[PDB]
RNA sequence: GUUUAAUUCGAAGCAACGCGAAGAACCUUACCAGGCCUUGACAUGCUAGGGAACCCGGGUGAAAGCCUGGGGUGCCCCGCGAGGGGAGCCCUAGCACAGGUGCUGCAUGGCCGUCGUCAGCUCGUGCCGUGAGGUGUUGGGUUAAGUCCCGCAACGAGCGCAACCCCCGCCGUUAGUUGCCAGCGGUUCGGCCGGGCACUCUAACGGGACUGCCCGCGAAAGCGGGAGGAAGGAGGGGACGACGUCUGGUCAGCAUGGCCCUUACGGCCUGGGCGACACACGUGCUACAAUGCCCACUACAAAGCGAUGCCACCCGGCAACGGGGAGCUAAUCGCAAAAAGGUGGGCCCAGUUCGGAUUGGGGUCUGCAACCCGACCCCAUGAAGCCGGAAUCGCUAGUAAUCGCGGAUCAGCCAUGCCGCG
């Protein structure tokens, strides 16, 4: 039952992670619904290249954050052990909400 | 009991679905008689049927998602020959020879640093 | 007024009134973004370095 | 001067965000 | 604009007559990217000869057009160590997209309060030859075949 | 002038981040500000070692920092006297998990910055820098390597003119994504002031 | 546009105010401007600065919604 | 340019002039004037007095600053005790000192522009020449292109074009808190619900387009095609910018040599100035109107943003807005109503129910504080403007024009400029 999304400036870092929880439910109890990818939010930076004169030139950054979400069907009493148990995950963040 | 059609041009969204009714054609409600009443290219989104000859024949239920209105009429022209295929398939070698089983995609540029309306460079002066 | 402007931005004397911003490294005045607190310079010379999480170079 | 200290002329160039706009 | 000659864009058809001429010209007095403003002129002027008398307002249309396609025409040229101008035919696109431009630049000329009137006017007075579209299209054959005597270049 | 940032258009593919971790909306700059000290704080204090990397492992309240140097046994202290001192006295201004890595190097003259640092601490001395980039240019291409480049700008020889320099052998297409090459940033204050030494390092593809 | 409430310097009525325990006398060297020129101060004269002097003027009734700051005019051109 | 006391500095055809500024009411600020401070607004180290630290206040003084007061009194070497000492921190004195948007971009590092997205820059072997060197890269043709082909005493390669990266055109799967009666069951007939994941949409990996095939043409690359295919010959945009010139731009983003300033060329405050105006240019804004302009009614977005913030909604307000407060730390809540569009009435060519500059009076709206130097709104005042000379500007497709929607610095503040979206 308890939802999770998952919030990564990568994908990569954020589906393996994504892909890396539903390992410790959906394989320790029953299945679960698989990753709900949200729309991408942006963080749309465009920065004047130059020090000084040049105005035009510019550059264009992005700092995207991919949001994903997974929602459990049966909150299993054994597998949410397996879930705190995966203390090895990534330079990413996530969030518990009932 | 009926075919679905899918229709996107200029990232407008109308789902098409036929049905073979006899004279309802309307538009998440409204009318499409009267959604779109005081156009031009009104006639335009409903051409591969006349050029069937089966405009006085099956019916159509119409759901848009946005985009721009012509874009919206446009894409119209489409997911109706974007449907029917599935078990009308017949309805080929007059209309892709013809030219209208395509998306015509033509979407728009965007705005570039450095200059205005996407294209458009500021004033030069050499003085 | 290098090293003389930024100790300002520290004490907040008056009321809000002087309350501006200040690069950090760069220490630059203007053009200084509250989301990373770099000028546009002292951004970029750590951007393209790789030390912003997430800010590549965009692309579209 | 459009959009600055003390006139009334027009907001087309100040802005209005923070300006006298509402906050909470 | 140097090698290769370029693709004529084609264009789609009109809806209510069938003929490409029709949306040749519909586009052609829309402004400011405004489409549909611009077919109820074109469209409210159709629907006024169908009342002015038995002249359908399309096969007529083509007729003061073919009073407006010129024949042999002007073009400037520089040759020697100045500036002269050179004449010649008229190609038969070009004479084409030359009468358009010149019949709707003709509209808010005419002395009319509202719109259509702009439009049929200039056409019709075109439909036997008194018409300002007709006037500035003789005037190149005017400004040309006066200059016959420039049979060397010519091509 | 022209080329940007090597590193800057990898980033977002190949090679990725010299950091690690997401961070929230406004704490971002809260977890950067203490960030940034971190890598400045050894840039000149673990410099007699050859620094040429540093990571940052973040994710919530502890902090791992995996360092990448290449001559470990001076910053390791005699026994610990360092490497487990610098960890204490580097909370002091970040209470934060103190956390510590040291990777080893088995080949230092493959990357970029290390030949720059090698460079300019051989360019501050009074040494040649053409036959101390040739050299280097060289040894760099000896240790496997598959191409090189190493330009440098300034002060030569202090005269009032300023040519850069060349040394390189091969192919360093800087162009191309899957090229892999990492860039060095060196800096040289000196006699007459203040150069700019930087190399390229081809390595591989795919 | 003064809103629900009025303002004038502090300073201004420890160096205004105390001028009318007895309705007190005229001269003055201060160094505020924004204030609003007071109706309860139309008795006076006022030091007002301008860029690198103070200059003043009589006031008169009329004188009230307008600043202290435009009889002490600045660039000097006109 | 002109001037004021200051109108800080830089930028100088193409590469300056809605440029450093994506923050000139004070500070930002670098400028002027005055007031004041001098081991400081900062960092490291030493000596001495008082003291720990740290909170609170007053008089005056424009402020800063100056003088003063109440408290309070920690951590380690002893001693319970009257009482010796020390680390940190603070104030007052001597210092070492730092500090400067001061000067030189012609002394530099780094970063940026131009040529220029031009298509060039070169190497290995061979050959020609005493040799420097040439050839290869030249000739014909073709293309966006040194792209490629033929030939060629040359044959291959490296940097560069391309391509590997990103967004769109198509589709497959995965997955369903947006969406859906496309099929059904309640409906205050709303996607509100039960319910479901094709469809909508979303974001990860993938197939797909390679002149692949065929009818012809030029031997050749290539070309007119055509079929299938969504798209066909680069499908359409982004980012990527070689050797090198401009002794290019930037000591003012930063670092830094050297000269200088150190009782000030350092530092704090109030006010004033870069908005000053007989002028002229640059870039933009509304127009000078019937495809036109007002009023009322009636639909469609794409993207972007926001908890100590976004503001529905209720009332009040003839209006910017005020009190109350739903929801939303975010595909949910909101900013948010989009304009051109459609219907219907007016205005029937007028200097106009076209345009809003100026100006009088009257308001709410943020912050110590709105005259020079804010909006929005009301009663108006309603100027030139009738299409613009010599010239000159961008633009080859969803581009040009037109119509509107967001973001970025922020107590307020230069945001009609910029960067994105439709
Ligand atoms: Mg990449
Ligand atoms: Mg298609
Ligand atoms: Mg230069
Ligand atoms: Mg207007
Ligand atoms: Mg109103």
């Amino acid at each position: 039952k308890i939802r999770i999304k998952l919030r990564g400036f990568d994908h990569k870092t954020l589906d393996a992670s994504a892909q890396k929880i539903v390992e410790a439910a959906r394989r320790s109890g029953a299945q679960v619904s698989g990753p709900i990818p949200l729309p991408t939010r942006v963080r749309r930076f465009t920065v004047i290249r130059g020090p000084f004169k040049h105005k035009d030139s510019r550059e264009h950054f992005e700092l995207r954050t991919h949001n994903r979400l997974v929602d459990i069907i049966n909150p299993n009493r054994k597998t949410i052990e397996q879930l705190m148990t995966l203390d090895l995950p990534t330079g990413v963040e996530i969030e518990i909400k009932t | 009991e009926q075919y679905y059609g899918t229709g996107r041009r200029k990232e407008a969204v109308a789902r098409v679905f036929l049905r073979p009714g006899n004279g309802k054609v309307t538009v998440n409600g409204q009318d499409f008689n009267e959604y779109f009443q005081g156009l031009v290219r009104a006639v335009a989104a409903l051409e591969p049927l006349r050029a069937v000859d089966a405009l006085g024949r099956f019916d159509a239920y119409i759901t848009v998602r946005g985009g721009g209105k012509s874009g919206q009429i446009d894409a119209i022209k489409l997911g109706i020959a974007r449907a029917l295929v599935q078990y009308n398939p017949d309805y080929r070698a007059k209309l892709k020879p013809l030219g209208f089983l395509t998306r015509d995609a033509r979407v728009v540029e965007r705005k570039k640093y450095g200059k205005h309306k996407a294209r458009r460079a500021p004033q030069y002066s050499k003085r | 007024a290098r090293k003389a402007l930024i100790e300002k931005a520290k004490r907040t004397p008056k009321f809000k009134v002087r309350a501006y911003t200040r690069c950090v490294r760069c220490g630059r005045a203007r053009s200084v973004y509250r989301f990373f607190g770099l000028c546009r310079i002292c951004l970029r010379e750590l951007a393209h370095k790789g030390q912003l999480p997430g800010v590549r170079k965009a692309s579209w | 001067g459009k959009g600055d200290r003390r006139t009334r002329r027009g907001k087309i160039w100040r802005g209005t965000y923070g300006k006298y706009r509402p906050r909470k | 604009a140097r090698r290769r000659r370029a693709e004529v864009r084609q264009l789609q058809p009109d809806l209510v007559y069938g003929d490409v001429l029709v949306t040749a010209f519909i586009n052609k007095i829309m402004r400011d990217g405004k489409k549909n403003l611009a077919a109820r002129i074109f469209y409210d002027a159709c629907k006024i000869i169908q009342e002015k008398t038995g002249q359908e307002p399309l096969k007529v249309f083509k007729q003061a057009v073919e009073n407006v396609k010129p024949r042999m025409e002007v073009r400037s040229r520089r040759v020697g160590g100045a500036n002269y101008q050179v004449p010649m035919e008229v190609s038969p696109r070009r004479q084409q997209s030359l009468a358009l431009r010149w019949l709707v630049q003709a509209a808010n000329q005419r002395p009319e309060r509202r719109a259509a009137v702009r439009i049929a006017h200039e056409l019709m007075d075109a439909a036997e030859g008194k018409g300002g579209a007709v006037k500035k299209k003789e005037d190149v054959e005017r400004m040309a075949e006066a200059n016959r005597a420039y049979a060397h270049y010519r091509w | 002038g022209n080329k940007i940032h090597p590193i800057g258009f990898r980033l977002g593919i190949t090679r990725d981040w010299e950091s690690r971790w997401y961070a929230g909306k406004k704490q971002y700059r809260h977890l950067l500000l203490e960030d940034q000290r971190i890598r400045g704080l050894l840039e000149k204090e673990l410099y007699s070692a050859g620094l040429a990397r540093v990571d940052i492992e973040r994710a919530a309240d502890n902090v791992a920092v995996t360092v990448h140097v290449a001559k470990p046994g001076v910053v390791i202290g005699r026994g610990g006297e360092r490497i487990r001192v610098l960890r204490e006295e580097l909370a002091k201004l970040t209470g934060k998990n103190v956390a510590l890595n040291v990777q080893e190097v088995q080949n230092p003259n493959l990357s970029a910055p290390l030949v720059a640092q090698r460079v300019a601490e051989q360019i501050e001395r009074r040494f040649a820098v053409r036959r101390a980039i040739k050299q280097a240019v060289q040894r760099v291409m000896e240790s496997g390597a598959k191409g090189a480049k190493v330009i440098v700008s300034g002060r030569i020889g202090g005269a009032e003119q300023a040519r850069t320099e060349w040394a390189a052998q091969g192919r360093v297409p800087l162009h191309t994504l899957r090229a892999n090459i990492d860039y060095g940033f060196a800096l040289a204050r000196t006699t007459y002031g203040v150069l700019g030494v930087k190399a390229y390092i081809f390595l591989g593809e795919v | 546009s003064l809103k629900k409430g009025v303002f004038v310097d502090d300073h201004l009525l420890e160096k205004v105010l105390e001028l009318n325990a007895k309705g007190e006398k005229r001269l003055i060297k201060t160094w505020s401007r924004r204030s609003t020129i007071v109706p309860e101060m139309v008795g006076h004269t006022i030091a007002v600065y301008n860029g690198k002097q103070h200059v003043p003027v009589y006031i008169t009734e009329n004188m009230v919604g307008h600043k202290l700051g435009e009889f002490a005019p600045t660039r000097t051109y006109r």
